[PDB]
């Protein structure tokens, strides 16, 4: 009856409601219908308001009653939300009951511009040494994970997200890093894995998982995303940190393409729309690092693209490098060795890490960038002898299992001992054996020189020194 | 309510209703034809009429024809008394032995587990089969892509599977027939009759039959997997077991999907699929999973269109998949059967924390000494031959009788426990029967019968 | 092409032009492996045609699956008798070429008809050897046999 | 000593090529699957612009 | 009428691909939706209506049978085109010819390694 | 008067006027917005209706809000007082530094010089770029255009460019950002005012930035690369002076294009692209030029999508350069950077009569021995460099050194390459390769080649060697 | 005009793939249905009609003539592409260039095998 505030559902079967009345409805509003489905008012138009529907639309039927909300499609947003499992509309999906957000921020909200930020310059460490010593991350970046399926992209970010506790049981909020894991597109068998080894851990309290999955709408894993990162947003805002992953982007613009091809929009490049690379860009640059008048706090994204047979040339994923602030690349073969993390080293590029670097990784890994680069063309004469030497212990160096991230530290320590020659005279296929060994020793006995060089953030002259006698002292003492 | 045909477009019908709209996916029957007639409501047109997809042909149909709503989505029988039966997509009988006297009645539209239901549990369907335990265990829940062709013993595996899961666990099957060739769809029934898999005789059938034959129209073909679903979902969520679900086209499911999406005149995507691709797959397999209550864990024969992996067909398949069984030529023609290619399978589930650290190894062991076999195939010293002798009696002893060939070949068929199994190739790769004969490691079950066949013949 | 494609169920005899002879100096640039008649057919033409026709659609076709062997590993590593298929291949190949009355603007040469019992006697000796010892470009743009022999003679000096 | 050292010599570089000539069919394989379903994606979307 | 009266028949359909052709005129000009090739989303059921019909009955049924040897021209030996792959899915086996195979000198031009019949042994005599 | 909006979808927004129709192009206020919302009249629909472009967002219009025609397409500031500044697509600060007080403004639609007002002029601008300044040079007042596929150096390569030439260069320079990394943008501002290029205490500013980035919707995108220009066109009129024009990333302008031309209901073209893309281009590049009246030189990133050189948007952006840098994901791969194609990489003053002899025979020289290395390229990836003839292995050898001389460390890329940035005189370029081609250093191994800059670099890296 | 008035003039389109782009915007926005890689149904009638007028007049008309030379750009050097060939089948011959060649030392960039004159001989002195 009133036609400014409501609406009758004219005609629905492709993914989008054509509603009738809705007079006074604003683009991008959130809808409500009689179900209890929520939708998104797409289209204004003379005679209908189409709208993009947040579920199934078996659900909704032509006369149908549409309300309006009276607001631009949002979320709740808040530390409410940590330890909680939502959907796209941030609604409760873990049967925990209530979540308490009071606040709520637009999902479509337009990224910072130029003024209020600041280059990135705080680490955001992932513990795992491949890429803290080579692939630095620092708070605020865009560093996108790409490879082929079951590579161990995902796992690159669950060990991210488990190493924050170090820093999360502390009490220094700047420090901290809270956690957002959107999962559009995935098996809910996966992401309920994914929680369950999240909570062992104890990184569950920290994180707020956004699940879309397989089943759900197109629009609800569109929607995914843009939600999670107005959580993230949150903390950016409020002065602390957040860490997003986008697992994955690929299944995101696949759902996109769903809902434009059903809209009837020109399709181009493997029947995507124009708009594809701006889906993507206007999501990934609301990542980024504030000036401290903004609150000097920051949001860092971890998006996931999966390539077809280790294309990066292909367009979705050409999009989001032309996006992100460089990339993890994940090799199949190097995979298939059983050299885990399957990370290409060569092909993987960090554009602005580097000033996110502690100075004590700066050190050890920087000399280990030009003995990995000088051992990319070599892999006998005693010239190329030594390059080949160092070049396949570094590699075994780089090794690591899953689920126990390391602090910078005992990265700090592991790499020294490559860098320096204490590795040489072992052979390559006792390295991963030696690490272990010599871990347990650091932190055993030398815990005074770990602290110290985790405080200091460098390796000075008393701390190389010390550490000299430390390594030399135990090479001699392992045997087997 | 009755409504009316407005349009028929092949196997697309339009339909208009006087009162209340039959919601999308609704069965609507179609009054006055000999036999059953289903339309599935695809869409809302506006001014009262609705879209519909044909699950039979629309010959004869004339505008004006009334339309009955059914007041819910197709509904079938489930229950005990589906097993050793064959239904179509709408869940009449094709066998002509009567009605599937059910006592419960099932809508073949159901959500997906919902998160809360979710199992974390991991866990081994054991098969019984040494080659597919060992090397790429089933998981709970899990989904299994079958590739290979004809010839390679498919059928044999698969009435093997449903005879071991029964016998072992006391789960039944389900058997889906997505584009099923009815002269196909005719010898595998009379197979399982023979095997003893169904029973014409008695309730002891092990398997309920869902066909959606080739001849019939795109919205049955792209349903009948659901039905298939559907009848497997009420052994698990009202008698709590680990069902078995084959699905036999899974591209055949996709394809019947792409020629609705098309009918329904919906734009295409890359390489002419539905734009619906990945949630057409997506609410369908989330439905095979491990529950509260109980697992459906799938096996799907995978047919890859240009035999390539990257056509978006095979590869949103893949996003599903936790294990593939490769049935394969090679393996076939050397005598070894199944016809599992040892190095080609694998499974997500072979992990030391997931299956034993005894597991793990073992295969670990029996992978690289089949892998080194190769590589000295090309080529010994004593190391290297004594590698080979015991790689050769792990070829043989990966070979297997099956219970479903016992009438044809009058060798007893062998189901081996999974330790049995795993302490077998264990005690090979240790060269503790090194000592002993190859050939009486072929075509064997358990260990023990293996040095049996050496302690008779020697 | 579905315009060509769809033309071929029209015809009793296929004359497949190709650019990819063109290109190589060969007029008229006919496609021996893609140019069909209804009519060749022993019963109609008789063993001898159709037994030469054959012969000769199976050296080009044996040549063709080598070519690309060659162009990377090398002719010495070829046996005698595919080096030989080579080598009379080429010579065929070259035999077909004829330069036309109505292209004497185009190629310099006096244009030639060849009469069928001459063509069937031509690429007969070639196949059978019988012209081993010649040079690959006396078969060149030639109409008769003897006319490769006598450019053969007039390439010497 | 000549023939010892080329037909060590002829069995490392066609061991060679046979590695080279397997990552080409691969990297072949892909570029071909790759403008397959172009050509088809390409087609499609030239017919259902001359529809709409 | 032969298989439903206790006798054999066998048909061929030369060629398939031409009635596809024909169907894809009828629909597009009917403003049927296009697919791969312009082809309709029925394509298929047009050709396994048609080929499920082969039949072999049962000795209460008469004992007739209708043997079919469906046609299909593929281009450039693209046996995966839209018409091809329906057909050969649809079929109990194929007989794949080639240019090269042809020219060659072998005649039949069966690709032996390709062919494929899932009847198989079950259709031989013990002399085959 | 006002009109009333009767349509929105995305950046295309429909509205109805009852008195009097504004003229296509004119930009139209939308009434009750917190920031200035502007919309752009495309065309005129019928009824009284017209079809505008939004430059903002339009989330939150309701049909029948009211909007102004301001009688006049979107005009900017202009002039000396935009120096030091950032604006947006329509012409706002966005450095929280206040109003920018021009005396005059401009609109940001200019129709290109004529034909008449077209310079002939053509001189070298010598860049210390080893590639370029041998191969393809660059002219004074000239078009340069760098194309590049996803994270190859296109951005690099043009920060290199601003190192090296803006310094030598005695002008303006004005900075478009369009539809690139805000991030960036930030990077570049206050990289300025450490270095003093901008200057926030006094006049002396030399650069102008206009920012419109991939955060931003279609319609903002499609239009700053005008903004930029405007800017631009003052400085090279009204001042008749010497203009650098940087513009990072020109191929956003026609991607934004397309994501209109979607919205507007176009029969699309080939690639899903608007009809218009040639069309659309030629109106804005031939604003981007030298004239009688004044000088730009100017530098356009050209992104490349999916490393397809024949989309539309690359392929029609060449005939519109006078040189062309084509960079190559393979090249960058080997560790050759710049990643420059030296084979698909051109320059109209590449020609003896404007180089001299020896700078083009030279060119040629690597051009030749260059493209015989790249046409054994299959028979290499089967058998190896082993195969081949010794004449061929000579040409394998030299070419694969001149690869390695043509890379050259920046100093804007240090982190990377771990080495200090270099420039090389022209001179030196050409006598370096000039005695590689003679075979002078044929005895040399191929790395030491890699990475320097004088060919002396070179020797003494040699020497370290062995 | 010089044609028709026993004169002789050369005329050069550089070039006509860019006047096929212009004349496809053109058919896009007048609502023309587009066709092949979406330039419009007759895109070959609007270069043949315009060739078609290059010609050379008897003595009756005067004798003149004209001549022209079209340009066509290709893309990644496929002289075999849909424009190209169009072009190709209209005009009296083609001279094929080729980066390769450019770049090989082959200046003019030539390709002869690939490049023809549909007149031959009869355009030339004796002397050449
Ligand atoms: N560092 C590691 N060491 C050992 N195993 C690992 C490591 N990282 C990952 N894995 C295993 O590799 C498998 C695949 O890793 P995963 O992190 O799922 O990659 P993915 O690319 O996200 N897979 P998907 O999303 O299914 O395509 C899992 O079984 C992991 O347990
Ligand atoms: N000249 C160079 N020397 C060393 N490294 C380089 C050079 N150019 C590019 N790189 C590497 O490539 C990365 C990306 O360079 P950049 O110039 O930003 O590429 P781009 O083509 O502008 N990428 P995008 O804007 O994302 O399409 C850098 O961070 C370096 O790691
Ligand atoms: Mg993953
Ligand atoms: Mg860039």
């Amino acid at each position: 009856v009133d036609l400014e505030e409501t609406g009758r559902v004219l005609s629905i079967g492709d993914g989008i409601a054509r509603v009738h009345g809705l007079r006074n409805v604003q683009a991008e509003e959130m809808v409500e219908f009689s179900s209890g489905l929520k939708g998104m008012s797409l289209n204004l138009e003379p005679d209908n308001v189409g709208v993009v529907v947040f579920g199934n639309d078996k659900l909704i039927k032509e006369g149908d009653i549409v309300k309006r909300t009276g607001a631009i499609v949002d979320v709740p947003v808040g530390e409410e939300l940590l330890g909680r499992v939502v959907d796209a509309l941030g609604n409760a999906i873990d049967g925990k009951g209530p979540i308490g957000s009071k606040a709520r921020r637009r999902v479509g909200l337009k990224a910072p511009g130029i003024i209020p930020r600041i280059s990135v310059r705080e680490p955001m460490q992932t513990g795992i040494k491949a890429v803290d010593s080579l692939v630095p991350i620092g708070r605020g970046q865009r560093e996108l994970i790409i490879g082929d399926r079951q590579t161990g992209k995902t796992s690159i970010a669950i060990d991210t997200i488990i190493n924050q506790k170090r820093f999360n049981d502390g009490t220094d909020e700047k420090k901290k890093l809270y956690c957002i894991y959107v999962a559009i597109g995935q098996k809910r068998s996966t992401v309920a894995q994914l929680v369950k080894r999240l909570t062992d851990a104890d990184a569950m309290k920290y994180t707020i998982v956004v699940s879309a999955t397989a089943s759900d709408a197109a629009p609800l894993q569109y929607l995914a995303p843009y939600s999670g990162c107005s959580m993230g947003e949150y903390f950016r805002d409020n002065g602390k940190h957040a860490l997003i992953i986008y697992d994955d982007l690929s299944k995101q613009a696949v759902a996109y393409r769903q809902m434009s091809l059903l809209l009837r929009r020109p399709p181009g490049r493997e029947a995507y729309p124009g708009d594809v690379f701006y889906l993507h860009s206007r999501l990934l640059e609301r990542a980024a690092k504030m000036n401290d008048a903004f609150g000097g706090g920051s949001l860092t994204a971890l998006p996931v693209i999966e390539t077809q047979a280790g294309d990066v040339s292909a367009y979705i994923p050409t999009n989001v490098i032309s996006i992100t602030d460089g990339q993890i690349f994940l090799e199949t073969e190097l995979f298939y060795k059983g050299i885990r993390p399957a990370i290409n080293v060569g092909l993987s590029v960090s554009r602005v890490g580097s000033a996110a670097q502690t100075r004590a990784m700066k050190q050890v890994a920087g000399t280990m960038k030009l003995e990995l680069a000088q051992y990319r063309e070599v892999a006998l004469d005693a010239a190329t002898q030594q390059l080949l030497s160092r070049g396949v212990r570094l590699t075994e160096l780089l090794k690591q299992g899953q689920y126990s991230p390391m602090a910078i530290e005992e990265q700090v320590a592991v790499i020294y001992a490559g860098v320096r020659g204490y590795l040489d005279k072992l052979e390559p296929s006792k390295i991963t054996k030696f690490e272990n060994a010599f871990l347990s020793h650091v932190i055993s006995q030398h815990q005074a020189l770990l602290g110290k060089i985790r405080t200091d953030g460098k390796i000075s002259e008393e701390s190389d020194a010390k550490l000299k006698e430390i390594v030399t002292n135990f090479l001699a003492g392992f045997e087997a | 309510t009755t409504g009316r045909i407005v349009a028929v477009i092949g196997a697309v019908v339009d339909v208009q209703f006087d009162e209340g709209l039959p919601p999308i996916l609704n069965a609507l029957e179609v009054q006055g034809r000999e036999t059953r007639l289903v339309l599935e409501v695809a869409q809302h047109l506006g001014e009262s009429t609705v879209r519909t997809i044909a699950m039979d042909g629309t010959e004869g149909l004339v505008r004006g024809q009334k339309v009955l709503d059914s007041g819910a989505p197709i509904r079938i029988p489930v229950g005990p008394e589906t097993l050793g039966r064959i239904m179509n997509v709408i869940g009449e009988p094709i066998d002509e032995r009567g009605p599937i006297k059910t006592k419960q009645f099932a809508a073949i539209h159901a959500e997906a587990p919902e998160f809360v239901e979710m199992s974390v549990e991991q866990e081994i369907l054991v098969t019984g089969i040494k080659v597919v335990d060992l090397l790429a265990p089933y998981a709970k829940g899990g989904k299994i892509g079958l590739f290979g062709g004809a010839g390679v013993g498919k059928t044999v595996l698969i009435m093997e599977l449903i005879n071991n899961v029964a016998k072992a666990h006391g789960g039944y099957s389900v058997f889906a027939g997505v584009g099923e060739r009815t002269r196909e769809g005719n010898d595998l029934y009379h197979e399982m009759i023979e095997s003893g898999v169904i029973n014409l005789k008695d309730a002891t059938s092990k398997v309920a039959l869902v066909y959606g034959q080739m001849n019939e129209p795109p919205g049955a073909r792209a349903r009948v997997a659901l039905t298939g679903l559907t009848v497997a979902e009420y052994f698990r969520d009202q008698e709590g077991q680990d069902v078995l679900l084959f699905i036999d086209n899974i591209f055949r499911f996709t394809q019947a999907g792409s020629e609705v999406s098309a009918l329904l005149g919906r734009i295409p995507s890359a390489v002419g699929y539905q734009p619906t691709l990945a949630t057409d797959m997506g609410t369908m397999q989330e439905r095979i999973t491990t529950t509260k209550k109980g697992s459906i864990t799938s096996v799907q024969a995978i047919y890859v269109p240009a035999d390539d992996l990257t056509d978006p067909a095979p590869a949103t398949t893949f996003a599903h998949l936790d294990a593939t069984t490769v049935l394969s030529r090679a393996i076939a023609e050397l005598g070894i059967y199944p016809a599992v290619d040892p190095l080609d399978s694998t499974s997500r589930i072979m992990d030391p924390n997931i299956v034993g650290s005894e597991h793990y190894d073992v295969a670990r062991g029996v992978q690289k000494i089949l892998q080194d076999y190769k590589s000295l195939q090309d080529i010994l010293s004593e190391e290297d031959k004594l590698t080979v002798s015991r790689a050769r009696k792990i070829q043989r002893f990966l070979s297997q009788p099956f219970q479903v060939a016992e009438v044809f070949t009058g060798h007893l068929g062998k189901l081996v426990p999974l330790k049995e199994t795993i302490k077998g190739f264990q005690q090979i790769l240790a060269g503790e029967y090194d000592h002993l004969p190859e050939q009486a490691f072929y075509m064997v079950g358990p260990i023990e019968e293996a040095v049996a066949k050496a302690d008779k013949l020697a | 092409d579905p315009a060509p494609a769809t033309t071929f169920a029209h015809l009793d005899a296929t004359t497949v032009l190709s650019r990819a002879i063109a290109e190589l100096g060969i007029y008229p640039a006919v496609d021996p492996l893609d140019s069909t008649s209804r009519i060749m057919d022993p019963n109609i033409v008789g063993s001898e045609h159709y037994d030469v026709a054959r012969g000769v659609q199976k050296i080009l076709q044996d040549y063709k699956s080598l070519q690309d062997i060659i162009a990377i590993l090398g002719m010495d590593e070829l046996s005698e008798e595919d080096k030989l298929t080579v080598s009379r291949a080429r010579k065929i190949q070259r035999f077909l070429s004829q330069p036309f009355q109505v292209a004497e603007v185009f190629t310099g040469h006096l244009g030639k008809l060849v009469p069928l019992k001459e063509t069937i006697k031509g690429f007969q000796q070639i196949l059978a050897g019988e012209y081993d010892h010649l040079p690959e470009q006396a078969f060149y743009m030639v109409g008769p046999i003897e006319e490769a022999v006598a450019k053969a003679d007039k390439l010497a000096e | 000593e000549s023939t010892t050292s080329e037909q060590s010599a002829r069995m490392t570089a066609m061991d060679n090529a046979s590695k080279n000539a397997s990552e080409m069919i691969d990297k072949l394989t892909l570029t071909f699957n790759r403008t397959r379903q172009a050509v088809i994606t390409k087609e499609l979307i030239e017919i259902i612009s001359g529809a709409a």
